[PDB]
């Protein structure tokens, strides 16, 4: 009883919490994840428009 | 007592847990227009 | 043994700490993606609109020859 | 006598050479894509967005 | 009884403590995690930015045709 008890859930109550920020944590790495992976898309967008420009642009000069 | 430092705490994340859910579909919706 | 939730209790300062700073971090991304999500937008229409252009452009480039 | 099919091999290698390349660079880009569409709803799932 | 209750309670006890530390852990990488994907998000921005210019410089060429 309350000298056990208040413990138990006391603990109960931190298994909750620690599952809370494994969650957050899991988001947090997943975030990362993606925007690491996009980023290497973006570069490519990067590549695709550098040269894009230096066709058209000099493609005019008369 | 410091319990209720406890169930705050809680409060503090449950709170950026959603936050963050929110960011993650954000950045679905990013990761597809690519 | 208050020694042992000495312990705790100080974890637990630390944590709520650092839950504090990714609170932020949270919510700055947020508002900064959207940001980008937004500029992701513009870049689609306005590829959109110069496939239209370069193609109706060779169309006449290579009408006149 | 003139001893130039060759050059007809040569180059008719070098053509499936890029029939290769784009071809099969275009079929590695669809599963890619499906692929990471995967991936992208598994979390999606993970934590039940809509 | 009593004695196996105290005994009992010291390990419930324990491995909470472990778990604040392990809690401490999480928190560390997801920050660190949370700071990374920032310095991407940012540098990702300019990019971006750069990409909208590019777009832009077609806009105008065009107009020139």
């Amino acid at each position: 009883g309350s000298a056990l008890s208040e413990i138990e859930t006391r603990h109960s109550e931190i298994i909750k919490l620690e599952n809370s920020i494994r969650e957050l944590h899991d988001m947090f790495m997943d975030m990362a994840m993606l925007v690491e992976s996009q980023g290497e898309m973006i570069d490519r967008i990067e590549y695709n428009v550098e040269h894009a420009v230096d066709y058209v642009e000099r493609a005019v000069s008369d | 007592g410091s319990n209720r430092r406890l169930q705050q705490t809680q409060a503090q994340v449950d709170e950026v847990v959603d936050i963050m859910r929110v960011n993650v579909d954000k950045v679905l919706e990013r990761d597809q227009k690519l | 043994g208050s020694a042992r939730e000495n312990e705790m209790d100080e974890n637990l300062e630390q944590v709520s700490g650092i839950i504090g700073n990714l609170r932020h971090m949270a919510l700055d991304m947020g508002n900064e993606i959207d940001t980008q999500n937004r500029q992701i937008d513009r870049i689609m229409e306005k590829a959109d609109s110069n496939k239209t252009r370069i193609d109706e452009a060779n169309q006449r480039a290579t009408k006149m020859l | 006598g003139s001893k130039l099919p060759d050059a007809a091999k040569k180059f008719e290698e070098a053509q499936e050479a890029l029939r290769q390349a784009e071809e099969e660079r275009k079929a590695k880009y669809a599963k890619m894509e499906a692929e990471r569409e995967a991936v992208r709803q598994g979390i999606r799932d993970k934590y039940g967005i809509k | 009884e009593l004695e196996e209750m105290q005994r009992r309670a010291d390990q419930l006890a324990d491995e909470s403590l472990e778990s604040t530390r392990r809690m401490l852990q999480l928190v560390e990488e997801s920050k660190d995690a949370g700071i990374r994907t920032l310095v991407m998000l940012d540098e990702q921005g300019e990019q971006l930015d750069r990409v909208e210019e590019g777009m832009n410089h077609i806009n105008q060429d065009m107009k020139e045709a």
